[PDB]
């Protein structure tokens, strides 16, 4: 979207991609095509990723398991 | 709040006349009027808007009436007059407001009004003799202009021009008088326009009636009638004893505007007759009031002497179609222009810039007394006025002065409509008609107008913008005794 | 985002009219509320707090474009606000903002290596003075009113053409003085710092001196204290009589018995020494401060080369001339009715130097006046279709962006925009680059502007281009802000 | 006030334009329309819409009755050119604002109309008439994405005899044609396939007792609006003669007596009809009796009681322009839909015998009309370039529009399809309508008659020039 493309015609083109081949594709932000995000070098930090996946479950939880708020 | 209605009657004098001054001249925008139950109307020339604009102001219903009798009298320039009135109520407004009583500027208008019906009658044209040509000419090419006919436009007004004069009528009084009617149009097929050649008489393009007709017959009478020449079963069948005696009586061609007769052919070699359906109204008036016949209805009755002549009928065909020549009648209205291309509606635009044309034209032939058009008048009597007031000294030269600058803004309205600034044309007018005074070798400036098309000055003189000078005369003493009755109120 | 655009629009709108030789001059009120005309894009842009964030980031580029190129601030912002109108639009139509961004960039980058073939160079080098006149006359005219521009020109390039010596210039070598009085006319160039000065028992025939710099301006009992305090006068006027003293300064008045003792000693009591003045008088001798009459001392003292008072100009005025290196500093004498007329010929004096720096680092000349303007937009109008893609409603609309300036030239003159650029456009494509709008005609018709010599130079639009640029994309690249 | 009038003309004619501006092309959008008491209904034709709104403007007015007067005169188009119109004057506001004369801007206009009508008379591509597949072609290209697309076999040949049936010989050689003198015959009940057409003039009347002598090996009709004029059609002897009266039984002996056949309450769209298949004429006076009174007319008559009903066929007229075209089926819901699209084809087909050329469909025709404006635009100069410009760039709505209700976005798409037309020279592609990607329309197989884009492109132009030649709007309020 940041790119101007249009959201879920990049997605469901990219998704097409990975299901038939099984290389990690990704999206191009100059073109907005199914890219192969290995030759075309764009790594991204793998602890950075581990992170994020354990900060985000477990803000998504704590904030999903209030109720009643109150006014201390 | 609200006082001294005069001025309100001036303001509501100057929305009247603001409603309509945009569609001045000939490129002027349109107006769409609007009734109760809906209706819209689309028109450019004012005085139909006066006619249909829903007056409701007392002030302003004057106008209308002044606007309408002008009318009445030459049928042009209401928008003008309603203009010319409106400024002249402003100028007298703000005289008033600046402690000048309304009773002197009245007469400062008068006098003003005056002192140019005076000099525009020293200053006019009448140069519409036989030896105007080329003024004529370029005067059908303005009408005429912005049109991809340019390139050949020579050929075309001189033709129009030719056959408008040879045409002309000598009335009780002796002035030269014109019907728009009497001249016709008539399409062809095949070449374009450029081969078009005047006919010298009406012309009809439809079947071919017979070949009896000599090269030149030494008289043609013309006996019109109004019934089929048909078979039927001073006599019951009218094929045969009423022909025979109308011949008998003198009668060369006869006129059916019906059906042709059966057995026409052998009584047309020897008495050569007319037989040719569908014969116009309009036309067939026209030729009847050219030889100076008239329609018979009935023939079971004078016939003899009173029917009309002809000088001479040629049978040709033009631009392969052939057709009748019933030339040089009695009287001259039988003549045509034939219209040679494809189709009427292809050249729309060219016969409605012929029938424009031979408009403009009968406009200056009447009337001989002519002056140029594109608001030159205004700005020479608005030179004129100023240097008229200020040797009076009395306590009408403001109102004469202002009647002089008020008097601009018809060439102003006109350049505006016309899409370029106001201020350069009116200042160049005026700078023009400065010198064409203060510099008496250069007199022959004063015909020097603002043309539309290119938005700078040009003579008129030379270009043909005419205008009759009555018009003007009327239009500035109405527009005058409309601002008098406005101020006069209090 | 369509806010920060809005705000560089009326940003724009309040100092375009004061573009070109016609600009209609506004009327400033400063803080201090002083009735203050003035037709400078940059002193009505210093007055005005702007306030919205992206006026403020556009101001910001042009103080960088003054900064460095002295002149030509007005040009940035009527193109930056033309960028983000024509940007705007572009994004009504649907494009993403950074489809625009790489199209900006990449038609300023066209324009870059389009520009240097449209050189009309300088003639010789920075001598010639007459020559440098007829190089200096189009920025004067352009600040300041065309009328007086045949002499403010001269004026201000006899001066700076002093010293074109090793091909380094600072523009705080040309001072300018100013002299309430007469017109124009008396106005002429002089040399060294120059300032009006209270006492007459001066002497003119001076070799190098020791200046002083201050910092702090100025029964029998009663005659007791009147003798104290005399004599106290005395023990002050003897320490500052030390080390051979010749000149004193203070920002004071006069005193009888002062000026008595500075004459005892042969001493010039030099006054009226204005704010402004005393650190600028410091760097030009390499002296300090003294608070006091007591700290003074042989090394805390400056030192001149020639001091005396010159009756031309029909005022009395000391000079400082020929310092440290001799020939440096040079300045101009202003004559003027009123002041508020005097400070616009300063500035225009300040822009007609900035124009000889600039020369003086490039020989470069471009022809103005609309001509360079437009000969770029054709260019670049004619690139666009020449790229597939994206990015030619970009690059069309940066063609549009130049064409804005020559625009609002006409504008500024009285002149129908849309009557002349439609004739500069069609005869620019014909009789080329050296035609431009003329001022002198009322009708919108156009002359070439190399006969006419308007030429100004050509890394001050290369730089207002690229700032100017660089600002309306990084104003672009914004999307929100509570406020 | 001033230009205020005139912008507010020209928005109003923006807002009316763009209420249906999403309703064209083979996926229209359904708009909403609510009467006063709760009702909805749901519509994709864009006359509707425009019919059951209602409108406070008197330009919307004209803007309608203008989009009217076309439906009738060409049929289908209606909301291309009310699309067109309103882009052009939408955009006229940016030269409207520029303080420049709406002169200046009407002419840029006309020379914009004059040299699009060229570049389409350019780009048409030839077609011959009376070759069947490619009337068929013709018929798929536009009948299609309608309600007929499972019935258009029957429509085709129905076009097919239709066109050939009305041919008038007025001005020149059968180029002239109408539509509302074919003898339609719409008789609901029954298969489909029992339509069929028949040349002669249909007339649902007849005689109330035809024990007479009524078909005659050679009909002339005597048209008529009394005893002694019983005898007076003697004067001839015709053997039918035509009245607008009843006829009693005694009135029928007469009638054999004098050899004549009368008719009573038939329909003057049905008389006209007669009257033109078999050139007949109208005489009562006594001196206008004359040879021209009887014109000679069909030359067979029969009677038939076709669907138990009394009916009267009238074959083998004089003039075989108004025949008998006969609609059968089981309800009217389709077959109206049948004639307006058999209308289509009848302009077809007639300017196809005025100009034999079709043009690319789907936005392929404005593109390329576009393209070859704005590249004429760089040679002409003036102040009026940009209003040509401006036409040329506004006129591409019609494909933008179709990518627009497609799916597809339409910046990407217009930019590529823009790019297709520069530089390439004889390329002219459109869009396609259905998937909404770049597609050679002369592959694809969408093509339009001249007629109609040509009419179509005149009256956006002229309704253009038209509401920014309005000034005022004072006679009132
Ligand atoms: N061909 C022309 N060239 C220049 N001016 C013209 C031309 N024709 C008409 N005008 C101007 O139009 C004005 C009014 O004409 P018109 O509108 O026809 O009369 P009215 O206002 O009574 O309808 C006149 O003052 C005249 O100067
Ligand atoms: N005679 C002239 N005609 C047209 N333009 C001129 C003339 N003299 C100067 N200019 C223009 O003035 C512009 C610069 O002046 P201005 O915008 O007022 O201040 P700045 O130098 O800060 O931009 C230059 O682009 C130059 O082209
Ligand atoms: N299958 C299709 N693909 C692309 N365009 C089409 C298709 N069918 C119709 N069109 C376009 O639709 C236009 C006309 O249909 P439409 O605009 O919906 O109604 P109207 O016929 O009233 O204008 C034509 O210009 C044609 O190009």
């Amino acid at each position: 979207q940041n790119s101007g493309f249009d959201l879920q015609e990049t997605l469901v083109k990219i998704q097409a991609e990975h299901s038939e081949s099984g290389q990690l594709v990704g999206v191009d932000l100059n073109t907005g095509e199914p890219m192969v995000a290995a030759e075309v070098g764009v790594w991204d930090n793998y602890c950075v990723k581990k992170q994020l996946l354990h900060s985000c479950t477990v803000i998504a939880t704590n904030i999903l398991l209030v109720d009643e708020i109150m006014r201390a | 709040t609200g006082e001294t209605i005069r001025s309100q009657n001036v303001m509501a004098a100057a929305s009247i006349a603001n409603i309509v001054k945009s569609s001045l001249g000939p490129v002027g925008l349109d107006k769409m009027l609007v009734d109760d139950i809906g209706d819209v109307t689309i028109t450019n020339d004012g005085a139909t808007i006066l006619k249909l604009l829903e007056v409701e102001h007392p002030a302003a219903k004057v106008l209308c009436e002044l606007a309408d009798l002008q009318d009445k009298e030459v049928g042009d320039g209401t928008t003008s007059v309603v203009i010319i009135a409106a400024e002249l109520l402003k100028n007298a407004d703000e005289l008033v407001k600046q402690k000048i009583h309304p009773t002197s500027v009245i007469s400062g208008y008068r006098l003003a009004c005056k002192e140019a019906v005076r000099y525009i009658n020293e200053n006019l044209i009448v140069n519409t003799d036989e030896l105007g040509r080329d003024c004529l000419i370029n005067a059908a090419k303005t009408s005429m202009s912005s049109k991809i006919i340019g390139i050949n436009g020579d050929f075309f007004a001189n033709m129009v021009v030719d056959a408008v004069l040879a045409i002309k009528y000598t009335d009780i009084r002796g002035q030269p008088r014109y019907p728009v009617n009497s001249v016709n149009i008539l399409k062809a097929h095949g070449r374009s326009q450029m081969e078009s050649m005047l006919i010298s008489g009406y012309a009809l393009n439809c079947v071919v009636g017979s070949q009896g007709m000599p090269k030149r017959i030494v008289n043609a009478k013309i006996a019109c009638l109004d019934f089929s020449l048909q078979k039927t079963k001073r006599e019951s069948d009218i094929t045969k004893e009423r022909i025979q005696k109308i011949l008998a009586t003198g009668a060369n061609v006869i006129l059916t505007t019906g059906g042709i007769d059966d057995m026409c052919l052998k009584y047309f070699v020897e008495a050569g007759a007319m037989a040719v359906r569908r014969v116009l109204k309009r036309d067939l008036k026209r030729i009847a009031k050219a030889s100076g016949a008239t329609i018979l209805s009935t023939l079971a009755n004078f016939e003899a002497a009173m029917l009309g002549q002809a000088e001479e009928v040629v049978q040709e065909r033009i631009c392969d179609d052939e057709l009748i020549l019933i030339k040089n009648t009695k009287a001259r209205t039988s003549a045509s222009i034939i219209l040679r291309g494809a189709n009427d509606f292809m050249c729309d635009e060219m016969e409605r810039s012929l029938h424009d044309a031979l408009c403009v034209v009968k406009r200056v032939l009447e009337s001989k007394s002519v002056v140029p058009g594109g608001g030159a008048v205004e700005a020479a009597l608005s030179i004129y006025l100023e240097n008229y007031a200020t040797s009076m000294g009395s306590r009408e030269q403001l109102a004469i002065a202002e009647f002089a600058r008020s008097l601009l803004v018809i060439p102003n309205t006109l350049a505006v409509n016309a899409a370029q600034d106001s201020t350069d044309l009116v200042a160049k007018l005026r700078a023009f008609h400065n010198e064409a005074q203060v510099n008496p070798e250069r007199k022959n400036l004063k015909w020097i107008g603002l043309d539309l098309s290119n938005g700078k000055p040009r003579d008129n003189k030379q270009a043909g913008v005419f205008e009759p000078t009555i018009v003007k005369v009327k239009s500035l003493k109405f527009a005058t005794e409309a601002a008098i009755t406005i101020l006069r109120i209090d | 985002v369509y806010r920060n655009i809005q705000a560089c629009k009326e940003l724009a709108q309040t100092t375009r009219t004061a573009y070109g030789p016609n600009g209609m001059n506004k009327m400033v009120i400063n803080h201090l509320e002083k009735l203050f005309v003035t037709n400078d894009a940059a002193t009505i842009l210093r007055e005005l707090e702007v306030q919205h964030p992206a006026a403020k980031m556009i101001v910001m580029a042009s103080h960088m474009q003054e900064q460095e190129v002295g002149d030509g601030t007005n040009f940035v912002l009527v193109f930056a606000g033309a960028l983000l109108e024509l940007a705007e639009e572009l994004l009504r139509i649907g494009l993403s903002v950074s489809e625009v961004i790489e199209g900006y960039e990449i038609a300023c980058r066209k324009a870059h290596e389009i520009l240097p073939n449209l050189v009309c160079c300088s003639a010789k080098n920075l001598r010639d003075i007459d020559e440098v006149s007829s190089l200096l006359r189009t920025s004067i005219m352009s600040k300041q009113y065309g009328n007086e521009v045949f002499l403010a020109k001269l004026i201000a390039q006899a001066c700076v053409s002093i010293f074109p010596d090793s091909g380094h210039f600072n523009v705080d070598n040309i001072r300018v003085c100013k002299i309430l009085g007469s017109g124009i006319s008396s106005s002429s160039v002089l040399h060294g710092m120059v300032f009006k000065k209270e006492t007459e028992g001066d002497v003119t025939s001076v070799k190098d001196a020791k200046i002083a710099v201050y910092s702090c301006p100025f029964a029998e009992e009663l005659m007791n204290f009147s003798k104290g305090e005399e004599n106290l006068m005395d023990a002050q006027v003897k320490a500052i009589a030390d080390t051979g003293a010749n000149v004193v300064v203070t920002g004071g008045k006069v005193a009888d018995m002062a000026l008595h003792y500075a004459n005892k000693y042969n001493i010039m009591l030099v006054r009226l020494n204005s704010k402004w003045d005393l650190r600028r008088l410091c760097k030009t001798v390499g002296a300090t401060a003294l608070p006091r009459l007591t700290p003074p001392v042989l090394e805390e003292m400056g030192h001149c080369d020639s001091v005396y008072l010159s009756e031309v100009g029909d005022t009395q005025v000391v000079v400082f001339k020929h310092e440290k290196e001799d020939g440096a500093i040079s300045t101009i004498v202003l004559r003027g009715s009123t002041d508020n007329l005097m400070d616009d010929i300063e500035r225009a004096v300040d822009d007609g130097v900035n124009t000889f720096k600039v020369l003086t680092r490039d020989k470069r000349l471009v022809p103005g006046g609309g001509a360079t303007e437009i000969e770029l937009a054709k260019q670049i109008t004619s690139y666009g279709e020449t790229c597939p893609g994206l990015e030619q409603y970009a690059i069309k609309k940066f063609a549009e962006a130049f064409e804005a300036i020559p625009r609002a030239l006409a504008e500024n003159s009285g002149v129908k925009a849309n009557e002349v650029i439609s004739k500069l456009y069609a005869v620019h494509q014909e009789g080329n680059k050296n035609v431009g709008l003329d001022i002198e005609a009322e009708v919108p018709a156009v002359k070439d502007m190399l006969e006419a010599g308007i030429l100004d130079t050509y890394l001050g639009k290369y730089w207002a281009i690229k700032l100017a640029t660089n600002a309306a994309v990084t104003v672009l690249r914004v999307d929100q802000i509570i406020m | 006030s001033g230009r205020k009038v005139q912008s507010g003309n020209i928005n109003a004619a923006k807002t009316i334009a763009d209420i249906i501006r999403t309703c064209l092309g083979p996926k229209s959008m359904m708009k909403m329309l609510l009467d006063p008491m709760g009702g909805i209904v749901m519509t994709n034709d864009g006359n509707a819409i425009l019919r059951e709104i209602q409108v406070q403007h008197p330009a919307a007015k004209s803007m309608i009755e203008i989009s009217r007067t076309q439906d009738e005169e060409v049929g289908d188009g209606t909301t291309s050119v009310i699309i067109l119109a309103g882009e052009m004057l939408s955009v006229a506001e940016h030269f409207l604002e520029q303080q420049m004369h709406p002169t200046v801007v009407i002419s840029a206009y006309r020379k914009a109309l004059d040299d699009m009508i060229s570049t389409l008379k350019k780009i048409s591509i030839p077609v011959d008439i009376s070759d069947s597949d490619m009337m068929l072609n013709i018929i798929n290209s536009s009948i299609t994405t309608k309600a007929i697309s499972r019935w258009s076999s029957l429509a085709c040949n129905i076009a097919l005899d239709a066109v050939k049936m009305v041919q008038f010989e007025e001005n020149g050689r059968k180029e002239i044609d109408i539509k509302k003198y074919a003898r339609v015959e719409k008789i609901p009940g029954g298969i489909i396939e029992d339509s069929c057409v028949l040349r002669g003039v249909m007339i649902n009347k007849d005689v109330t007792h035809p024990r007479m002598r009524r078909y005659i090996k050679n009909p002339r009709i005597v048209l008529l609006d009394i005893q002694q004029l019983c005898e007076d059609i003697i004067q001839l002897k015709p053997d039918v003669v035509i009245t607008e009266k009843g006829i009693s039984d005694l009135a029928q002996h007469y009638l054999m007596r004098a050899n004549i056949t009368a008719i009573r309450r038939v329909r003057k769209t049905d008389n006209n009809r007669i009257a033109r298949a078999c050139g007949a004429r109208i005489v009562s006076r006594p001196e206008e009796l004359r040879e021209d009174d009887v014109g000679t007319g069909a030359g067979l008559l029969e009677i038939k009681k076709i669907g138990d009903e009394y009916f009267t066929f009238i074959t083998d007229c004089k003039d075989p322009k108004a025949c008998t075209i006969l609609l059968r089926g089981a309800s009217k819901e389709i077959l109206s839909e049948v004639e307006r699209n058999l209308q289509d084809a009848m302009q077809v087909c007639r300017n196809v015998l005025l100009d034999p050329q079709l043009v690319p469909g789907g936005g392929a025709s404005e593109m390329a009309v576009a393209h070859a404006l704005t590249e004429k635009s760089k040679a002409m100069t003036g102040v009026e370039q940009w209003p040509y410009r401006a036409v040329a760039q506004a006129l591409e709505v019609i494909p933008r529009t179709l990518i627009q209700n497609c799916g597809a976005s339409t910046i990407r798409l217009l930019t590529s399809l823009r790019a297709k037309h520069t530089q390439e020279n004889c390329e002219t592609w459109g869009v396609n309508g259905e998937t909404g990607t770049l597609v050679d329309m002369k592959e694809l197989g969408i093509w339009e008659p001249l007629a109609v884009k040509l009419q179509t492109y005149k009256t956006a132009v002229e309704t253009a020039v038209l509401l920014l030649r309005i000034d005022d709007i004072v006679s009132g309020h």
